[PDB]
């Protein structure tokens, strides 16, 4: 309403920053983005909508890499989403030089959430308008976070954001109940795809493109790499099979 | 103003018809004391280039992260880049040239003698020298340091000019590399028996052999020799 927005660092008598909550409103309007934790990896899946037949698909991603082992995928406004991964990239690089070991996955969550926080702290600069699901495999195993534009991060077994986030979490809800273990890496590829099919029944106007990436201990060798080919076809056949 | 502390000695290399051979002894020498042994000189950068470094081990490690970060950077800002806009020797070579020149002009250089050897995306052999000074030249045979003087004239028989690259095979080149290593073990006090040897090919890729030894070490003429020149 009126008062205590116009700025993002002015409290109200309810203790709540208005501008920042509208930051979360921006993330809803963006595309359906999900990430799945497994006990040996992590799998990232995305709905990159097809906005024309003049678009070139699977050549514009919302997947980005951090170091060579941390996957990232964003919801919200697309170039804001670029900018925050860029920050990630400078920290990855810097940490790796000084200590000569990769960025730990818990270490990463702390550091990102703090830049988000320096921009919610000053009245003068805007906050971020994107969420970032991220994680990978390191020496202390797989771990998965989702970072809110509010300044907050938590561990998750399955994290979802975007418009079709209501449907995707409902499917993820089955995934936790049914496997306490978070599911094997291989089946979670075909799973990651299924959820995005059922969640594009809320962005049904347009066409979509599924791109999948993963980081797995014994199958992507602790490093991040794209999922392609026969594996990709299978994730598609599986999703398809079960929407029908 | 820097003085080197622990230094590596010598890198030898030459062209062949299907790639390049880069090799050097494994050693960290603190002056008179041969302090550190098994100190890997050859850092592979991607899998289509090996970058060899002799000189200061301090600046060796420092470059080792910056090259690994050069690939990590290539992955950044693109959907693919490891075969799509694949990495080339040419990028490394100039990256290294700019940095060492800038640091030398700030009067606190990077103290190395560098051989970049790989095969391009075009497949054309790339073999070029870069150093603290900022010197750059491309030659059919290269060697750094002491090997520059000593072992290189042996490699210059095998290939004289640049139009004599296709007459050397992988077998011919390698046999000569071993011969150059034999010379260096003998008559350099800061060479070591141990050596690593990377063979870069365009139709096969990287085979990297570790911990080879010099064979056919001749010393049976030494028993016969007596005195300092005159034996009373």
């Amino acid at each position: 309403g009126t008062g205590y927005d116009l700025s993002n660092s002015v409290f109200s008598p309810d203790g709540r920053n208005f501008q920042v909550e509208y930051a979360v409103k921006a993330v809803e309007n963006g595309t359906t983005s999900i990430g799945i934790k497994c006990n040996d990896g992590v799998v990232f899946a995305v709905e990159k909508l097809i906005t024309s037949k003049l678009l070139v698909p699977q050549k514009n991603v919302k997947i980005q890499v951090v170091d060579r082992h941390i996957g990232c995928v964003y919801s919200g406004l697309i170039p804001d989403g670029r900018h925050l991964v860029n920050r990630g990239r400078e920290e990855a690089a810097s940490f790796k030089k000084l200590y000569k070991t990769p960025i730990p996955i818990p270490a990463f969550a702390d550091r990102l959430g703090q830049y988000v926080q320096a921009h919610t702290l000053y009245n003068s600069v805007r906050p971020f308008g994107v969420s970032t699901i991220f994680g990978g495999v390191d020496k202390n195993g797989a771990h998965l976070y989702m970072l809110e534009p509010s300044g907050s991060y938590w561990g998750y077994k399955g994290a979802a954001t975007g418009k079709g986030r209501q449907s995707a979490k409902a499917e993820l809800e089955k995934l936790v109940d049914h496997h306490p273990e978070g599911l094997s890496a291989r089946e979670a590829v075909k799973q990651a795809a299924k959820i995005i099919y059922l969640a594009h029944e809320d962005n049904k106007e347009k066409d979509f493109e599924l791109e999948i990436s993963w980081c797995s201990l014994s199958e992507t060798n602790g490093l991040h790499k794209f999922v392609k080919g026969d594996l990709l076809q299978e994730a598609i056949d599986f999703a398809q099979k079960e929407i029908n | 103003t820097q003085q080197p502390i622990v230094t590596g000695t010598s890198v030898i290399s030459m062209k062949y018809d299907n790639g390049v051979i880069i090799a050097a002894d494994n050693l960290g020498s603190y002056g008179s004391l041969l302090r550190f042994n098994g100190v890997e000189r050859l850092i592979p950068v991607g899998d289509n280039t090996v970058v060899g470094i002799s000189g200061d081990i301090s600046d060796m490690q420092h470059i080792e992260r910056l090259l690994k970060d050069l690939v990590t950077e290539n992955a950044y800002d693109n959907p693919l880049a490891d075969a799509e806009e694949a990495l080339e020797p040419s990028y490394i070579f100039e990256y290294l040239a700019t940095v060492m020149y800038q640091r030398r002009s700030k009067m606190n250089p990077l103290w190395n003698a560098i051989i970049v050897a790989g095969v391009q995306s075009n497949g054309d052999q790339f073999l070029r020298y870069v150093n603290l000074l900022g010197v750059t030249y491309s030659s059919p045979t290269l060697a750094t340091g002491f090997g520059a003087h000593m072992a290189n004239p042996l490699l210059r028989k095998v290939v004289d000019r640049e139009s004599d690259i296709p007459k050397t095979t992988v077998q011919v080149a390698e046999e000569a590399i071993v011969n150059a290593m034999r010379v260096l073990y003998y008559r350099d006090a800061r060479s070591s028996r141990n050596f690593s040897l990377a063979i870069i090919d365009k139709n096969t890729g990287l085979t990297f052999k570790k911990n080879l030894q010099v064979e056919n070490m001749k010393w049976d003429f030494a028993k016969d020799i007596k005195g300092y020149g005159t034996q009373k």
